């Protein structure tokens, strides 16, 4: 199951 | 940027036996960026029905892909993998050697 | 056995040729089980192993939504990276990310990972504490500041210690027939003269899973690391892997050389010699 977390640079 | 040239291995899924169905593999790895052109050759000609794995990469960020096709080896036929990449001046051809 | 789950994201820009391509693949140990490709005719998270197929519509819909959202985020990140490195809009660039969790033989969390790269170089990494960051350069320090202000590490920690471990354990049970089976290597040694006074000994390992293996040549019991040619472990295409190690030896000295094989599927390490 993948990570739902938003990682905007 | 900084670019890395592919490593290339050509080989079969099972030990080769003339007349017995098998799979011919060309494994390309260690390259960056991800665009790459890979053909499997039968007596110098491009095999049409070639499948490949989904793009992934190693812990050093370099990419790898498996290209493969069903084949039945014979004594007469020669097989090879042909690879182009931004790092190569011209396509590199690696011949299938049953023992290497 | 110890076990791990890893996702691998690649986003590649291509000026003049549309929006950046995003591909994601997920693995348990050396077994791929899902893929997503934004260039597919109908992009969807898709099964790539038989034991994941039983997951229901809510799984596939949720994963597809997440990966489509990630594709959009990484398209924006590629635009942001251009700014941070003062780069033109003319070139092709790549962002990569790998993340996931490792379990010990206990089945408990050993450690988590979330690491990213830009054009093949380290960009930013979540430290082993799952609470701080290592930025590779002054561009990545800008991202680090943003993620600190947004408490991104706390969210990742919650995922890595929670859902990541829970779902890896679920996959390991559902796929236990294969994921918890080690296939030991089939091994043999070949011999080929190079010339009248040298020969190549090649130690082969075929048909093994998982990929981790050690193949070494010894001469008179001493490792021959410098004189050994070792090919990269390669996939056979049927889940298993292959590898060989070769040494060139003086004719008549072949029996002074032994090949040693270590693999999880073996009760004890194997020693083999050329058998003429």
């Amino acid at each position: 199951l993948s990570s739902p977390v938003t990682k905007s640079w | 940027m900084i670019q890395r040239t592919p490593k290339i291995q050509v080989y079969s899924r099972h030990p080769a036996e003339n007349g017995k169905s098998n799979f011919l593999n060309c494994y390309v790895s260690g390259f960056h960026p991800s665009d790459i052109e890979v053909d499997l050759l039968k007596n110098g000609e491009r095999i049409e029905k070639v499948e490949h794995s989904d793009l992934s990469f190693s812990k050093d960020w370099s990419f790898y892909l498996l290209y493969y096709t069903e084949f039945t080896p014979t004594e007469k036929d020669e097989y090879a993998c042909r690879v182009n990449h931004v790092t190569l001046s011209q396509p590199k051809i690696v011949k299938w050697d049953r023992d290497m | 056995g110890s076990h791990s789950m890893r996702y691998f994201y690649t986003a590649m820009s291509r000026p003049g040729r549309g929006e950046p391509r995003f591909i994601a693949v997920g693995y348990v140990d050396d077994t791929q089980f899902v893929r997503f490709d934004s260039d597919a005719a109908s992009p969807r998270t898709e099964p790539r192993a038989p034991w994941i197929e039983q997951e229901g519509p809510e799984y596939w819909d949720g994963e597809t939504r997440n990966m489509k959202a990630s594709a959009q985020t990484y398209r924006e990140n590629l635009r942001i990276a251009l700014r941070y490195y003062n780069q033109s809009e003319a070139g092709s660039h790549i962002i990569q990310r790998m993340y996931g969790c490792d379990l010990g033989p206990d089945g408990r969390l050993l450690r988590g990972h979330d690491q990213s790269a830009y054009d093949g170089k380290d960009y930013i990494a979540l430290n082993e504490d799952l609470s701080s960051w290592t930025a590779a350069d002054t561009a990545a320090q800008i991202t680090q500041r943003k993620w600190e202000a947004a408490r991104v590490a706390e969210q990742l920690r919650a995922y890595l210690e929670g859902l990541c471990v829970e779902w890896l354990r679920r996959y390991l049970e559902n796929g236990k027939e294969t994921l918890q089976r080690a296939d030991p290597p089939k091994t043999h040694v070949t011999h080929h003269p190079v010339s009248d006074h040298e020969a190549t000994l090649r130690c082969w390992a075929l048909g093994f899973y998982p990929a981790e293996i050690t193949l070494t040549w010894q001469r008179d019991g001493e490792d021959q690391t410098q004189d050994t040619e070792l090919v990269e472990t390669r996939p056979a295409g049927d889940r298993t892997f292959q590898k060989w190690a070769a040494v060139v030896v003086p004719s008549g000295e072949e029996q002074r050389y032994t090949c040693h094989v270590q693999h999880e599927g073996l009760p004890k390490p194997l020693t083999l010699r050329w058998e003429p």
